[PDB]
């Protein structure tokens, strides 16, 4: 419908986009930097596609409010990434690399256990 | 003669009644202070109990352990009766603490078995509660 | 941030000892509530079970009797000098004094033997509670507390006589962390760091609470605002505290030590093997608790730290 | 008389009375309502826009010298169409009284942050931030202050389980601390605690 | 005696609050206990007096600290004189632990009464407070004296219904005079 | 070792086959000794007279709570608290 | 076709693939401390396993694989290759069995038949009087039964030692 | 009676502490009993069996919704300003 | 208005920072359905795979009385619960 | 389960000795290596250092074997601020989700032999904080734990029995017996 709220930093879809931008740009200035200091065994490469991948799984939404709120959160992220501020432990949270894959496919679901 | 040479004296009373010379030094390895006291009980288990008022609270009463062990004695030796009377709960020992039960189904006491073969270590009190078919 | 050995910008990151506390708070009965409580500051514990409990005798509205008043002011007090001796040791540690921390620990340890006498526990006591304390003093408090409130004067005499008048305590405290009056008002300062400032403001005194009007004692003030005058207003208070001590064992009536309802505050055993509406209502405070009326409030003490508040 | 009902307090219910519909008189257009709970606690439910100025009157005024700002709460009720409620506690010492100011924020809607008027807010603002998930505009400094740096949601939001989603244990093949979905060894037993026969009958209206 | 800066109001106490004197007897005793350490020689010497105290150790493990009766130790479950065990499974201590320490299951003896099948505590969950105690109102659950338990092991830190009913077997006489000097208080 | 077979007063051991027996090889079983039926049993009934008895535990403020039981009915009637058979001739 | 040997509720597989959970599996690792030991236990305690540890030194060297295992999955067991009893106390309830038992050098007290062959011959012919279902031992990639040395004389004892330990198993 | 040192290292203590000492440390004679007789809590202002109801009693239910101030002067009304209370000098 | 100092940050700010604060200090036009998933926190999988039931809660049976009745609630599918093997637990 | 002997079952058993491995082992390098054991964990035993961590409330306990009441200096225990310089690691509070690689991290720094003390319900099992978001569940799953003190706020009594258990867990720490019999 309609509804009158304040904005959160932007207020048409363009400025968020630009604002979405900016934190790829400055995620990706920020990448090498991350790679040499946390002492993570991931490769530069495989960061930026792991960087990739988080934006693409955020590029359904389409609500301005979301996504500066998004935008935020990111540069929070990026604020506790240009600061040490952190640990190895943490940095490796986005790859999930404990956790075993599980299989989608229905006969190994009913082999294996009701999840 | 006001400098502690009473405490010398006092000093070689309790060498003479620690048993010797010998024996005061053994007292004074195993136990890390030298004392004397009153001898106030006995526990079944061997142990002894010294109560002297002269001294500090909280070393006024003290546990000499049993002579069958040396290098293992810890705060798990004291049985449930001496208990109150050593860690100052009662002023009644339980020579003369005639309140005091004793049941059928008392068990004596044991020590802190942690570190042991013979160790505590849990399990599911209840059955099993969901009964399967057994097709024979 | 370090040029040299010199700040430029300290940054505090907190959050290492975030335990969920407030979220945890919502699903427990009031009862549960309560040792929270002891957890959340932990070097003075019966002042802030005495905070939650004017909570939720605020919400419940009902009135605590003469004898829990005056033991809820005792234990404040006690609790006060022990806030104070971890205050003062631990500052003597971090400035490099080792000696009055084990000095003063030893009054510590013998306030902690009163605790666990008063309430089972050497430090969190669980006692006081919504509606008066849980169990009466035991028969001769009175004179272990009152040998030891008669030696902790000349035990801090000899503190005092080794730390205060030294050139390098003076030294390391004087002109050091001046913090204005203004700038104490507007970051929401509350307690020493308002009374160390020049700020005539303690809430014993302002906004009476749990007989505090009945005693008398007096407020310390410091004057430039230092570590110095901070830590003789520390001192300042554990003397008061000793008054308000003489005072209440001087004066105590023979009275109830909880109020007397039943639907609030759990009946005694007595009552519990004799009658029968004693039993039910035991049975719907230890299942389900009392029920609170709706609504909301903010209770705040002088806890030694500062002000203490809740918002239940 | 009554030794267990709770005395109130005449003068201080009196004081607070002629204060309170002093502040509803000065601003009308900010201040949305005035109450008086029990326990002689005034509450000035206001709109968000006037979550600024308000406090700033309450720090300026002559008979409103609110000096300062002990702790700011965030109470969520999610039944409402704004969620969030967030609640500004400020004692007078010129005055010896204390204020409750209560406002709504949407998870979205943001509100003006009270550093230009109070500088203990600077965190606190922050905890509201950590805790709940409202956006303050105009912070100087707002970042997660409690919880874990790779943390995400907000705890104290009663969307937010209880154990959180998440739990951290020591792996060896990584040599690291890692995150791992959430089994408790025992489940959090939930106890149904909800009165079935009402008590208060005053709360019903 | 030194002036006051400002003036005190009653009940109140200023500290750091005299004016250093200006007069030369004064300056002179401050700067004798400037160059020769005036302060300095009078901590060394209350050092040097409590050098010569006598010692607050006790000699752990013969000698132990003073308790109360009222002391929270380990969780216990007694018994009746008759040997009844007492625990009669209403679970108000398990709906009263505050950290859900304690599980009960329960069912129909085969006499008919009303006992456990299962009593766990969670000893690395339970804070050692008294609630169990003040909640059962047969007297069943109980803290016990012992607080010497530390184990090796973290699995021997959650008790069974056996080891509470060992526990309340071997610390039976100590819990029975602690329950005699102490219920007229509860 | 016995008490890896020894069955509690719950009725519940581990089965032969279980892998829950290799848990018991290095820290032993804990079966308690004293069945709470055993020893209830042994009490013999208490012969009463009048038509209601009352039972307190045997401690009065340290028994469990108070209650009635009616004799009026013939057999042995057991109070559900302590395990006490009350009986009327 | 394939039959269930258990058929106990509490002994099939339950949960999710946490550590908290159960997969059915009770295995002992021989060999834990060592390089490979330390990756089986953390890849069995990531998925629930009850695990039977046996050391044959000290408690210190074995006190660090409690982080891989839930509380009740991690069991200590004190064993020896000379001594068959204490292999029969480890894997009397075991339905899989892990040898990583081996050493690249020659000690006093136990040659390379004796850790590599004779050892898993009393390890493998416990587990098969035992009724353990699996027994996963290793060998090396390289194990032949006359392996020519390439460089020192007397190499090549440790390839030979592997083969014929592999076709003993 | 008590253990301390003979009186000269007492004379050298008091002399090096610049005042008369007293002993920190506690003894049996100076503390109270362990063993005490059982005391009776006496009971409150409400266990009398008589004349008290709960109805009069009950705090708990004569608690109040909050009051609207603005509506409240609006219901009861159809010199110096109003301050939040007394004034304190704090300065 | 006032003939006191003047703000120096909006005196002295670019006519580019009078507009970006003048239209943040607006209200802007937002559709009401409003998807909150990716802020809330919550993993992708329990969006995904969980079902929320709205009900007023049963009444029971044993009791006469109706306040707990008087709101309705959220509750969560109940998935799997077992037996953890040391202990026995839920 | 045993219970304590009977003073005439205990006057019929001799002394125990001091040695935990027997006095003789019959052979003359397996009683020279176990005397060099006994005297490496007599200094072992005697002395160890805990290290300064103290993360909540059960601390103030931590002062309390301090305090002169108690005095861990007696035993030869004394604190040392580097984890270089440590033993111990008394780890005594709540160890939260920020915690847990700080805590890994000082372990780790830490030079074997290392034996850590599970101070408190928090660290045992995360206790009055178990159901939390953010406290781990327990010091287990981080880092090995060799003694729990299972008190909440411990006694300094209860404290000084675990570490009194530790001294004894060293004395019967065997490791150049071990290197004989591998
Ligand atoms: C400023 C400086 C002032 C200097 C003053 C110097 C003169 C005064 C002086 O020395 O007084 C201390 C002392 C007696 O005065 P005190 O301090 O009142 O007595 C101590 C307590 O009051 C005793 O109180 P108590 O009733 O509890 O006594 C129980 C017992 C408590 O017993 C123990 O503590 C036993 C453990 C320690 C002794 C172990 C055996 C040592 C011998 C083998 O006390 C003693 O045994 C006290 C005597 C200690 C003798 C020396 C101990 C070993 C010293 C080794 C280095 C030399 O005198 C001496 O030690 C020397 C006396 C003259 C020389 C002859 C002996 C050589
Ligand atoms: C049995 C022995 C028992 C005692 C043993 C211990 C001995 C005493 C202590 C030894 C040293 C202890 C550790 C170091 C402590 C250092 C303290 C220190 O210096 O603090 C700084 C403080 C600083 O002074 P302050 O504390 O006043 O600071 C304010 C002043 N400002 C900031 C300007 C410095 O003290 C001093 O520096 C004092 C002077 C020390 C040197 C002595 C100078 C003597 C000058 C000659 C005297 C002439 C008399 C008149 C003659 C006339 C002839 C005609
Ligand atoms: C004379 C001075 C040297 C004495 C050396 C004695 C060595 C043997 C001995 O008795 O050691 C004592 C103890 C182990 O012996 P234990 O069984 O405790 O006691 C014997 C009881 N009759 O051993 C110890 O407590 C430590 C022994 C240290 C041995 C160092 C290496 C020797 C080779
Ligand atoms: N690069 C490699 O590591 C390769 C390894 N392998 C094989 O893989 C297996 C595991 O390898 P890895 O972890 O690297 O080796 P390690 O030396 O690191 O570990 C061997 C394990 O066996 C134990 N052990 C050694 N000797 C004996 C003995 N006499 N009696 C009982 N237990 C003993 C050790 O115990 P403790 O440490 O306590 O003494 C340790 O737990 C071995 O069978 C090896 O031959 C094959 C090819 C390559
Ligand atoms: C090394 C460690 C790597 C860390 C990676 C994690 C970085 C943080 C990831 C995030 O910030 S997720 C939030 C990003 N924000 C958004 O996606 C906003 C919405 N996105 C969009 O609308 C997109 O369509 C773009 C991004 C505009 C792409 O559209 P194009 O087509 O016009
Ligand atoms: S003492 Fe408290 S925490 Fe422990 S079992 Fe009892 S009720 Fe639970
Ligand atoms: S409160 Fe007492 S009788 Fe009731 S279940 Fe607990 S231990 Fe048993
Ligand atoms: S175990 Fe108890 S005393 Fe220790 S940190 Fe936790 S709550 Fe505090
Ligand atoms: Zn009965």
């Amino acid at each position: 419908a309609v509804q009158q709220v304040r904005p959160i930093l932007s207020v048409d879809r363009e400025e968020a986009r630009k604002r979405a931008l900016n934190l790829y740009k400055a995620w990706y200035r920020q990448i090498p930097y991350i790679v040499m200091d946390y002492d993570i065994p991931m490769t530069v490469e495989q960061c930026r596609d792991k960087l990739r991948e988080e934006f693409v799984k955020h590029r359904n939404v389409t609500d301005i409010r979301v996504i500066d709120m998004l935008v935020i959160k990111g540069q929070m992220e990026l604020k506790e990434s240009v600061e040490i501020w952190k640990q190895k432990g943490h940095i490796m949270r986005y790859w999930k690399e404990s956790q075993d894959p599980k299989p989608t496919d229905f006969l190994s679901k009913f082999i294996q256990g009701v999840n | 003669k006001f400098l502690g040479i009473n405490r010398l004296t006092k000093l070689f009373q309790m060498v003479r009644e620690a048993g010797g010379l010998k024996q005061a030094y053994l007292k004074l390895y195993r136990n890390d202070d030298l004392k004397i006291g009153t001898l106030v009980g006995i526990d079944k288990y061997g142990n002894k109990y010294f109560e002297n008022p002269y001294y500090f609270y909280g070393r006024n009463r003290w546990i000499e352990f049993a002579p069958h062990v040396n290098m293992d004695y810890d705060g798990s030796m004291i049985p449930a009766e001496w208990y109150g009377w050593m860690h100052y709960k009662t002023d009644l020992p339980p020579i003369r603490d005639g309140c005091r039960p004793k049941y059928k189904w008392i068990a004596d006491h044991s020590e802190n078995l942690s570190g042991t073969k013979e160790a505590y270590y849990p399990y599911s009190t209840t059955p099993n509660k969901v009964e399967a078919w057994e097709p024979k | 941030e370090l040029d040299g050995e010199t700040v430029m910008r300290a940054d505090p990151h907190i959050g290492l000892l975030h335990r969920g506390t407030e979220k945890l708070i919502e699903y427990k009965t009031y009862t549960q509530a309560l040792p929270y409580f002891d957890r959340l500051d932990y070097v003075s514990m019966m002042c802030n079970e005495q905070c939650y409990s004017l909570a939720v005798e605020k919400l419940l509205n009902i009135d605590v009797p003469l004898r829990a008043k005056y033991i809820r002011t005792l234990f404040a007090e006690i609790t006060r000098i022990l806030n104070h001796i971890m205050a003062v040791g631990t500052h003597a540690l971090d400035v490099g004094a080792l000696t009055p921390f084990f000095w003063l620990f030893e009054e510590r340890e013998k306030m902690m033997e009163f605790y666990e006498r008063v309430s089972g526990a050497r430090m969190h006591a669980a006692y006081i509670r919504p509606g008066g304390v849980s169990l009466d003093m035991p028969l001769g408090l009175m004179d272990d507390i009152y040998e030891f409130a008669s030696k902790f004067a000349e035990r801090l005499d000899e503190v005092e006589d080794v730390l205060t008048t030294n050139r390098i305590w003076v030294q390391r405290t004087e002109d050091i962390g001046i913090v204005t009056a203004e700038e104490a008002l507007n970051y929401g300062f509350s307690g020493v760091m308002l009374r160390g400032s020049g700020i005539k403001w303690d809430l014993r005194k302002q906004q009476p609470y749990d007989a505090y009007n009945l005693v008398n004692f007096d407020v310390p003030i410091g004057t430039k605002g230092d570590c110095y005058d901070r830590y003789l207003c520390r001192v300042e208070e554990m003397r008061q505290s000793l008054r308000i001590i003489d005072q209440c064992l001087n004066q105590m009536p023979a009275g109830e030590i909880k109020t007397d309802d039943a639907k609030v505050a759990p009946p005694s055993r007595s009552e519990m093997k004799t009658s029968m509406e004693a039993l039910i209502h035991h049975f719907k405070l230890f299942t389900q608790g009392y029920q609170v009326p709706p609504g909301a409030t903010y209770t705040a003490i002088e806890a030694p730290k500062g002000e203490f508040g809740v918002y239940l | 008389d009554k030794p267990t009902v709770r005395q109130p307090d005449a003068v201080a219910r009196s004081h607070l009375s002629d204060f309170g519909r002093y502040v509803a008189e000065c601003l009308p257009k900010y201040v949305q309502k005035v109450q008086l709970t029990a326990g002689d606690e005034l509450e000035v439910l206001i709109a968000p826009e006037g979550v600024v100025p308000v406090l700033q009157f309450l720090k300026d005024h002559h008979q409103a010298q609110f000096t300062n700002l002990v702790d700011i709460a965030g109470v969520d009720v999610p039944c409402r169409k704004n969620r969030f409620e967030v609640v500004y506690n400020l004692l007078s010492l010129r005055y010896n009284s204390r204020i409750r100011v209560k406002t709504y924020t949407d998870e979205l809607t943001p509100l003006d942050s009270a550093c230009e008027v109070h500088k203990a807010a600077n965190w606190y603002e922050r905890e509201i931030w950590d805790m709940y998930g409202v956006f303050f505009a105009n912070h100087p400094d707002l970042r997660r202050i409690l919880t874990d740096y790779g943390f995400e949601g907000h705890p104290q939001r009663r969307d937010f389980p209880l154990s959180g989603y998440v739990e951290l244990r020591y792996d060896d093949e990584k040599k690291r601390v890692v995150c791992e979905p959430l089994e408790l060894a025992q489940e959090f037993r939930k106890f149904d605690l909800s009165a079935p026969w009402e008590q208060f009958p005053n709360f019903r209206n | 005696e030194p002036k006051d800066i400002v003036e005190v109001p009653k009940g109140y106490v200023y500290v750091n609050n005299k004016e250093l004197s200006m007069e030369f007897a004064d300056i002179t005793d401050r700067a004798a206990s400037t160059m020769f350490f005036g302060e300095l020689l009078r901590g060394f010497a209350v050092t040097l007096a409590h050098i010569f105290k006598e010692p607050a150790t006790i000699n752990y493990p013969f000698e132990k600290g003073p308790l109360s009766p009222r002391f929270r130790g380990e969780h216990a479950l007694r018994r009746y004189p008759s040997g009844e065990e007492r625990c009669i499974a209403c679970k108000l201590c398990e709906a009263i632990c505050p950290a859900q320490a304690i599980t009960i299951e329960a069912e129909e003896r085969a006499d008919g009464s009303r006992r456990t099948t299962r009593y766990d505590i969670d000893m690395t969950k339970c804070i050692y407070c008294g609630f169990c105690q003040e909640a059962c109102p047969v007297d069943a659950i109980v803290e016990g004296p012992n607080f010497e338990f530390s184990t090796e092991t973290h699995e021997e830190l959650l008790y069974n219904k056996e080891k509470l009913l060992c526990n309340g077997d071997k610390w039976e006489s100590e819990i029975a005079s602690n329950l005699q000097a102490d219920h007229l208080y509860r | 070792r016995g008490d890896i077979e020894k069955v509690t007063h719950t009725g519940q051991v581990f089965d032969k086959e279980d892998y829950r027996n290799a848990r018991f090889v290095n820290a032993k079983r804990y079966v308690n000794e004293n069945w709470g039926i055993k020893l209830i049993e042994e009490v013999p009934p208490k012969e009463c007279t009048e038509r209601v008895v009352f039972c307190d535990g045997g401690d009065g403020p340290l028994g469990h709570p108070k209650v009635y039981i009616n004799l009026d009915k013939p057999g042995n009637h057991i109070c559900g608290y302590c395990g006490l058979r009350f009986v009327k001739k | 076709p394939r039959p269930l040997k258990t058929t106990n509720p509490a002994a099939m597989k339950r949960g999710t693939g946490g550590r908290s959970s159960f997969n059915g599996i009770v295995a002992t690792v021989f060999g834990a401390t060592g390089f490979v030991g330390r990756y089986v236990c953390n890849k069995l305690g990531k998925s629930g396993t009850q695990m039977i540890l046996p050391y044959r030194g000290d408690d210190s060297d074995v006190i660090r694989l409690k982080v891989t295992g839930d509380l009740g999955q991690v069991l200590f067991h004190f064993y020896n290759l000379e001594d068959p009893a204490s292999i029969r106390d480890a894997v009397k309830h075991s339905n899989v069995v892990i040898n990583l038992v081996g050493r690249d050098f020659e000690t006093k007290n136990f040659k390379f038949k004796d850790v590599h062959v004779n050892g898993a011959e009393r390890i493998a012919r416990i587990a098969r009087e035992a009724g353990v279902e699996r027994l996963i031992h290793l060998s090396s990639l390289n194990v032949e039964a006359n392996p020519k040395d390439l460089y020192v004389k007397g190499g090549s004892e440790w390839l030979k030692s592997k083969y014929e330990g592999e076709l003993r198993v | 009676l008590r253990r301390d040192v003979s009186p000269l290292i007492q004379r050298i203590r008091a002399f090096l502490l610049g005042r008369e000492h007293n002993l920190a440390l506690r003894f049996e004679d100076g503390l109270a009993d362990r063993t005490q007789p059982q005391p009776e809590i006496p009971d409150g202002p409400s266990h009398l069996l008589s004349a008290n109801y709960y109805c009069q009693r009950d705090g708990r239910r004569e608690v109040l919704p909050p009051i609207d101030l603005v509506e409240q002067q609006k219901q009861l009304a159809a010199s110096k300003l109003p301050t939040p209370g007394k004034v304190y000098a704090w300065d | 208005t006032d003939g006191g100092p003047l703000d120096p940050k909006t005196a002295l700010a670019r006519p580019e920072e009078l507009e970006q604060r003048n239209k943040l200090s607006g209200k802007i036009t937002v559709p009401t359905a409003v998807n909150l998933s990716p802020i809330s926190g919550v993993p992708e999988e329990h969006i995904r795979e969980r079902r929320v039931r709205i009900h007023i809660p049963p009444k029971n049976a044993m009791q006469s009385g109706t306040d707990n009745v008087n709101t309705w609630q959220i509750e969560f599918d109940n998935r799997e619960r077992w037996e953890n093997p040391l202990m026995g637990w839920a | 389960q045993q219970t304590l002997p009977v003073a005439e079952v205990a006057q019929n058993l001799p002394k125990k000795g001091y040695s935990p491995f027997g006095t003789k082992q019959s052979s003359v390098a397996e009683w020279s290596l176990a005397r060099l054991d006994d005297l490496l964990n007599w200094g072992r035993k005697g002395s160890i250092w805990p290290l300064t961590f103290g993360l909540a409330c059960c601390a103030v306990e931590m002062m309390h074997i301090a305090a002169p009441r108690y005095d861990m200096d007696r035993y030869g225990v004394v604190f040392r601020a580097s984890p270089r310089q440590a033993d111990v690691i008394i780890v005594a509070g709540t160890l939260t989700n920020k915690m847990a690689p700080a805590l890994r991290k000082v372990y780790d720094q830490m030079p074997e032999p290392r034996w850590v003390i599970s101070m408190g319900s928090c660290a045992n099992g995360g206790g009055y904080y178990h159901y939390s978001y953010s406290v781990v569940r327990g010091c287990d799953r981080i880092i090995p734990v060799d003694i729990y003190v299972p008190g909440c706020p411990p006694t300094a009594e209860a404290l000084m029995y675990g570490v009194l258990q530790l001294q004894k867990k060293v004395k019967r720490m065997k490791t150049l017996q071990m290197w004989y019999r591998k």
